[PDB]
DNA sequence: GAGAATCCCGGTGCCGAGGCCGCTCAATTGGTCGTAGACAGCTCTAGCACCGCTTAAACGCACGTACGCGCTGTCCCCCGCGTTTTAACCGCCAAGGGGATTACTCCCTAG
DNA sequence: ATGTATATATCTGACACGTGCCTGGAGACTAGGGAGTAATCCCCTTGGCGGTTAAAACGCGGGGGACAGCGCGTACGTGCGTTTAAGCGGTGCTAGAGCTGTCTACGACCAATTGAGCGGCCTCGGCACCGGGATTCTC
């Protein structure tokens, strides 16, 4: 009877109504624009949940660190600048070093 | 001797974490200023957020909208 | 106590539903807590400025159509715009 | 005395792991001693010092790798303090 | 009516500066400037508003936001010029 | 009668609050927000008429170009870190050279 | 094609005015090309702005609010 | 007479003490036309509009060349080389 | 010592920047009430400070070798300039396709 | 003489499931005004004329600037002796963070009104443009 079940999706939709009313951007809302947000949200993490899954069997360990998802952000360059000008704690510096720069 | 509480050897560990092979001995106290100047900008917009909140101390919000401030946002 | 809200419980059992095999840890929650609140008022905002730009009083889908086509970078806009438009008509549907 | 190959396993070293580098009651009593430029005696925050922390190492690593960069760049390997103040101004202050 | 700010600044210089006039290109810098910084402060006194739960906006939460972005000296005189302005309206 | 004149200002406070209130910014506002706003607003812009009416007596010009105002927002470093992001149409850049392009 | 039109002396005029006192010849294709790709992430802007509002022109407010977007807005032409 | 060069530098002179416009206004047009049409069909513009991008564009080149001039000077060259601009557009964000 | 190349002083339409009336919405004034900011008062988390053992990290002196730097010979590729020529730009003329707005309406989102 | 190999046996140690609960999302009912459509007027810009003209393309003489190359010294890297004051962790104290209660006055809402800023029209002088003479780096 849920709304989120009935619009099939699994990322709650009364949830970001309820923060799309009180959240003060609009005096109006539609009804399918907070299922279009929960549908956008659910592919954004589903998409770097796939990315955290592969640097975690790359890595091979059964619990994703947060330097798990640096390497998985910094593996692509859409989120390279969606989120180049981020700042994470705890991020490292991912293994670049120059050609020049190296000996011999 | 706030300026000297910071050790050189962590400034040189900060270098090789950036991917500095050489480094020279006057670099330490322009970054020192350099830092200090911008943690005092951060600390600024934190210190009107506790005015803001009716605090007399500081807490985890403030630093992060003081973080989200001026394009560094934290995470 | 304190009635906390968070979505770390939903975006754990995505990752259950498509990593069966695969654990987590707290910072890990607190770290994409961080995340979709920080998409969700960014996104939150374009629509909005947008609308008030285009001079609509509201908020449908086509705002945040034209706001997720335009904000994001590539391709999980392409795959975004597809499955939302997919998900508002099972919605319609039911 | 080898020269270079135990510069290398240190750049790998810290570019492998993601310990802490700042310490962390030094840096306490700077951003304590900052925050006492606008409020004295500041009861501090466990969070906010670790906040400051991380925000100074992104921004010293960035600031660090701008300079070696364009340090590579002034076919010099070692950095002096114009190389600093070129990637601040360029950078935007 | 399409509203504007244009004789507004023309009695502001005419107070400041009473032999200097301006250009409409000119008059249309400053309409795109007073729409950014009334933007700007209007969009940080929303989300100071949304900081900290109130639903009210009053001058001391717009104060600390001129504080804010604002720098400093600038910001000083801004404050000072603020608080007797809202004392002398509220004298009144 | 009006507001602006029996706070003393010059700027109006009914426009100002019309533009607070339907820009959805607060659903609840004040006051003497609009009147302070009317203040701040009277500050900034009679800072940037007399570095604007600086700019254009040195020049001898009775009106003030484009020109005239970048030279009032280049010059003084405190409004030129504020408004830095900011570029001006039809306004240039100051004459700047360096001291290493100077022939000897 | 029609890339050339900011030829070699338009270049120049934009070195003078920027700073740059010599000019090799390899600096004229660099600058068309991130001239090319800066205006083309502004119209990637002003596109996404005139369909959604199911408006086929581009005013100087299309434009100055994609400004707006990417940060670097401009005054005179609205606010 | 002849000089290896003092044209130049009063050139530069004159174009920071101009404010006009030195890109010419039917190629620009033309170009921001190609891009358009390679884009979308049958777009509609205005005149504002397009001085509006030559503002941008020259704004925008203003800037580049001053960073390419600081940087060139601090590599301690006269002559500018496309490393300069390509490290200011990787040092700036612009590109990664 | 000469010469292109500047700055400076004087005439000339002009056409784009100051007033002014008409007046139409928009800021101003007054009444009403229901809720949110502010103050008082309350319970405990957590920040501050100090004591003491452990010890790995930090300072300091000694030296050694590649690398920053000083100088040099060299192509050679950009820079000033004469000669076509080729597209830019100004003045203008008509179309017609698209922007604004009036005007009812109904449904779907506020409550 | 000693590692070790491969199974014990205890034995903690960090992590996922089975009960309460409360509160806010969903079902149902009422309203009104915000998009929806579309027609019509008007306005501007996209083509198309054509002259003419500053300015780009092209080729050629020449001169300092960039290229690799070689030597001089010294500065950071490496190492061991000697601190030292970071880290753990422990305890004791009390400010202040945070939640609840209650009041009341600033402020949203509504109806009438007056007034002042938008605009078409009108008028005129500041500045660019042109012409010719003084003046200053440069060869």
């Amino acid at each position: 009877k849920t709304r989120s079940s009935r619009a099939g999706l699994q990322f709650p939709v009364g949830r970001v109504h309820r923060l799309l009313r009180k959240g003060n951007y609009a005096e109006r809302v539609g009804a399918g624009a907070p299922v279009y947000l929960a549908a956008v949200l659910e592919y954004l993490t589903a998409e770097i949940l796939e990315l955290a899954g592969n640097a975690a069997r790359d890595n091979k360990k059964t619990r994703i660190i947060p330097r798990h998802l640096q390497l998985a952000v910094r593996n692509d360059e859409e989120l390279n600048k969606l989120l180049g000008r981020v700042t994470i704690a705890q991020g490292g510096v991912l293994p670049n070093i120059q050609s020049v720069l190296l000996p011999k | 001797d706030n300026i000297q509480g910071i050790t050189k050897p962590a400034i040189r560990r900060l270098a090789r974490r950036g991917g500095v092979k050489r480094i020279s001995g006057l670099i330490y106290e322009e970054t020192r200023g350099v830092l200090k100047v911008f943690l005092e900008n951060v600390i600024r917009d934190a210190v009107t957020y506790t005015e803001h909140a009716k605090r007399k101390t500081v807490t985890a919000m403030d630093v992060v909208y003081a973080l989200k401030r001026q394009g560094r946002t934290l995470y | 106590k304190t009635r906390k809200e968070s979505y770390a419980i939903y975006v754990y059992k995505v990752l259950k539903q498509v990593h069966p095999d695969t654990g987590i840890s707290s910072k890990a929650m607190s770290i994409m807590n961080s995340f979709v609140n920080d998409v969700f008022e960014r996104i939150a905002g374009e629509a909005s400025r947008l609308a008030h730009y285009n001079k609509r009083s509201t908020i449908t889908s086509r705002e945040i159509q034209t706001a997720v086509r335009l904000l994001l970078p590539g391709e999980l806009a392409k795959h975004a715009v597809s499955e939302g438009t997919k998900a508002v008509t099972k919605y319609t549907s039911a | 005395y080898r020269p270079g190959t135990v510069a290398l396993r240190e750049i790998r070293r810290y570019q492998k792991s993601t310990e802490l580098l700042i310490r962390k009651l030094p840096f306490q009593r700077l951003v304590r001693e900052i925050a006492q430029d606008f409020k004295t005696d500041l009861r501090f925050q466990s969070s906010a010092v670790m906040a400051l922390q991380e925000a100074s190492e992104a921004y010293l690593v960035a600031l660090f790798e701008d300079t070696n960069l364009a340090a590579i760049h002034a076919k010099r390997v070692t950095i002096m303090p114009k190389d600093i103040q070129l990637a601040r101004r360029i950078r935007g202050e």
